[PDB]
RNA sequence: AGCCAGGAUGUUGGCUUAGAAGCAGCCAUCAUUUAAAGAAAGCGUAAUAGCUCACUGGUCGAGUCGGCCUGCGCGGAAGA
């Protein structure tokens, strides 16, 4: 690694790659084409499923296109498919909204293997211990 | 269709005429063949040195309504170019001209008619100099 | 913070990693970056862990003066900026390499490896440790004795001696 | 206090012509150079210069620290001499130096020739840089400030004569 | 600058020195914090 | 006090969000990585930013910080 050369992260869902209405002319402008950011993305995105957040770095030089290497997704968006309601925050901690305990989201703290600055396989559980409290979801743990 | 190139507005503070050649070759996909070359720009525009005639036409300020007096300084190393232009500016002419020869083109009439090099003139249509 | 009640703390608490210390390394980190903690702490993921600490405590007056647990020749071993490192579990091998094959790649000065405890000496790195659990180094270590050490010379008179 | 207390140590060279209340230092380069003092009694002694107050002076120390300071830059003065450097920003700005008088061109309707002081010389490694060395810190500092003056750096495009140790604010126009 | 009866340091890089019989405020960050008299 | 270094990772935090990935914003401020790093100070984003602050290390080495009680002064303060 080095530091910073060129990279960002703006996206709404994997259910629909390279969105046209959303970001539009706001998905790379320094060596990033808009009709090419769907030939290197769905090259492995269609290898798991479509409908979940997929951020990623953007290694840029000066040779026509570019190169990227994404990783584990956010454990906050997984609360629309693996937890409860469709939304999230909205109603923070003013009235016990959804409720997730020790059991749920358990293995969701097991998906980020290499991407988890929580050496202690057990302690790394305290990290995501909040990726489901940004709206108030008491744990029945 | 063949293209002559005129670099207008040397009365103004401009970009590096080297860099100007890059932008013309790179972005317009056509070779540059300098015929004249500016000596100083803006408040320091002194005139243009003709590369092929080997002489220096001297710019006079504000005669843009008629044609100014044609005032030539013959040699490129003529110590009157130093006197008329200041030896400082005179050397930068000599320096740039060195680099120009290693990164540009000789005007070829055949390639011009083929639309593959442009004769580049530097001047100022307002000062009526270079036209 | 806190005075003596806190000073004494950083001492004994970490100086336990000296009495019962596996290996030992003293590396300054002038111009260190965060990757500094994204390395010895990253390699702690799928090949190490919370079994390693480099608590920069070169407070000398605290670190050095704070080592009554027999570590002589150290009244010198504690110069300028420092960042001691120690082990509790695991062997006393590898570790030296995490530094030797990192700081060697720029990564700030490496105190030229001033050496630390265990044998208790001075400066001039070694590496007879990381060769451990690489048993196959003890395998070919016999150089097939009869074989290889033979097929390398006793049969070099043909590909290098027929003139 | 402090800066005052701290000794000055006269390097291998400089003579130190301490005459009562008039000190003079000469060495390597720098045509000597000498200043005066007041409420600070300075003592040569051995291989240094000590600075202290004087009875009946509330200025003591305060006048002594500036003492140290000055002398300390007087040693190094003739020793390593003193640096400088300025760089002209803006299309059409050009320095020259064709003697000991610098000839600047800054978009005015005229040139601006500026004659260097006593023991100060300068060179123009580039048509847009000026490095002027000297042994008197107090004068290079000036000559620099003075050159710069002709055309300080405006906060919009940044054009003008800046140092290098600058910062140049620079901000946007009033929106539409 | 601004001459007020009460100077006051506003910013963190705003200084306060006394050049002559006058207390002034020298704020290195924002010029608007430059003040005299006080 | 200078001077020398770091200030992230879960996280682009979700959210009335056209787009917000710490900072016009809402509600929240918890947990690792560590010597220290706040979903956090400021400049300023089309938006990331680049780049600097609390706090920890290093260098230097004796004092340093701010309130309280008192004495004497400074500005505030322009006229025929």
């Amino acid at each position: 690694a080095k530091k910073v050369q060129a990279y960002v992260k703006l996206q709404v869902a994997a259910g629909m790659a390279n969105p046209s209405p959303p970001v539009g002319p706001a998905l790379g402008q320094q060596g990033v084409n808009i009709m090419e950011f769907c030939k290197a993305f769905n090259a492995k995105t269609d290898s798991i499923e479509k409908g979940l957040p997929i951020p990623v770095v953007i290694t840029v030089y000066a040779d026509r296109s570019f190169t990227f290497v994404t990783k584990t997704p956010p454990a906050a968006v997984l609360l629309k498919k693996a937890a409860g309601i469709k939304s999230g925050s909205g109603k923070p901690n003013k009235d016990k909204v959804g409720k997730i305990s020790r059991a749920q989201l358990q293995e969701i703290a097991q998906t980020k293997a290499a991407d988890m600055t929580g050496a202690d396989i057990e302690a790394m559980t305290r990290s995501i211990e909040g990726t489901a409290r940004s709206m108030g979801l008491v744990v029945e743990d | 269709t063949p293209i002559l190139t005129f670099m207008n507005k040397l009365d103004r503070d401009i970009r590096d005429p080297m860099e100007l050649l890059d932008e013309v070759e790179n972005e317009l996909k056509i070779g540059c063949a300098p015929i004249t070359w500016p000596i100083g720009c803006g408040k320091l525009f002194k005139g243009v040195y003709h590369l092929y005639k080997d002489e220096t036409y001297l710019y006079q300020s504000g005669k843009g309504h008629t044609i100014q007096e044609v005032r030539i300084v013959k040699g490129l190393n003529n110590p009157d170019l130093d006197a008329a232009v200041g030896e400082d500016l005179a050397q930068q002419l000599r320096d740039e001209l060195e680099l120009v020869k290693g990164a540009s083109n000789e005007f070829d009439k055949e390639l011009f008619l083929a639309g593959e090099i442009t004769p580049v003139f530097f001047g100022t249509a307002l000062g009526n100099f270079g036209v | 913070m806190a005075l003596n009640l806190q000073d004494k703390q950083a001492i004994v608490a970490e100086v336990s990693e000296v009495a019962k210390g596996a290996l030992s390394a003293v590396v300054a980190d002038s111009r260190g970056v965060t990757v500094d903690k994204m390395t010895e702490l990253r390699k702690a993921g799928r090949e190490a862990g919370v079994y390693m600490r480099v608590v920069r405590n070169t407070l000398l007056r605290r670190a050095v003066e704070g080592t009554p647990f027999e570590c002589l020749k150290d009244a010198f071993v504690g110069p300028t900026l420092i960042a001691y490192l120690m082990e509790h579990p695991g062997a006393a091998a590898r570790l030296f390499k995490e530094f030797a094959k990192a700081n060697a790649k720029f990564e700030v000065k490496a105190a030229a490896f001033e050496g630390e405890l265990i044998p208790a000496s001075q400066i001039d790195r070694l590496a007879t440790l990381p060769t451990y659990e690489e048993a196959i180094a003890r395998l070919m270590a016999t150089m097939k004795e009869a074989s290889a050490g033979k097929l390398v010379r006793t049969l070099a008179a043909v590909r290098e001696a027929k003139e | 206090s402090r800066v005052a207390k701290a000794p000055v140590v006269v390097p291998a060279g400089v003579d130190v012509k301490i005459n009562g209340q008039v000190i003079t230092i000469k060495g390597k380069n720098g045509e000597l150079t000498r200043t005066l003092n007041d409420a600070v009694e300075v003592k040569h002694a051995d291989n240094t210069l000590t600075f202290g107050p004087r009875d009946g002076y509330a200025d003591g120390w305060a006048q002594a620290g500036t003492a140290r300071a000055l002398l300390n830059s007087m040693v190094i003065g003739v020793t390593e001499g003193f640096t400088k450097k300025l760089q002209l920003v803006g299309v059409g700005y050009r320095a020259a130096v064709k003697g000991n008088v610098i000839n600047l061109s800054l978009g005015f309707s005229h040139p601006v020739d500026h004659q260097l002081p006593a023991g100060i010389t300068a060179e123009c490694p580039t048509q847009t840089e000026i490095v002027l060395k000297g042994a008197d810190k107090q004068v290079i500092g000036q000559v620099a400030a003075d050159l710069r003056a002709y055309r300080r750096p405006e906060p919009y495009k940044g054009k003008g004569v800046r140092y290098a140790d600058e910062v140049v604010r620079t901000k946007e126009a009033k929106k539409k | 600058m601004k001459v007020r009866a009460s100077v006051k340091k506003l910013c963190r890089n705003c200084k306060i020195v006394k050049r002559d019989g006058v207390i002034r405020v020298i704020c290195s960050a924002e010029p608007k914090h430059k003040q005299r008299q006080g």
